[PDB]
């Protein structure tokens, strides 16, 4: 599927990511588009974070879904 | 209770059924 990921500058990346997913493996994703290591990103969907050992179907998130990136936390 | 990949030999989560970063299927 395809999947936004907006950040703090305002900048929003697109990713194409399947269900099955983790969150740790999005954030690679990320790396590879943006070369900000995984360490330093957090994820953000529905005002809650998101663990990196859970997959995209564990938090119902879907086709065109939308999750805010932050650094260092 | 994490999974060394046989290729690349990282260690990914249970949850996940393929490498982070090499993308191979799970044994
Ligand atoms: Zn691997």
């Amino acid at each position: 599927m395809q999947i936004f990921v907006k950040t703090l500058t305002g900048k929003t990346i697109t990713l194409e990511v399947e269900p099955s997913d983790t969150i740790e493996n999005v954030k690679a994703k990320i790396q590879d588009k943006e070369g900000i290591p995984p360490d330093q990103q957090r994820l953000i969907f529905a005002g809650k974070q998101l663990e990196d050992g859970r997959t995209l179907s564990d938090y119902n998130i879907q086709k065109e879904s939308t999750l805010h990136l932050v650094l260092r936390l | 209770i994490k999974w060394a990949c046989e290729y690349c030999t990282y260690e990914n989560w249970p949850s996940a059924i393929k490498c982070t970063m090499c993308r191979a299927q799970r044994p």
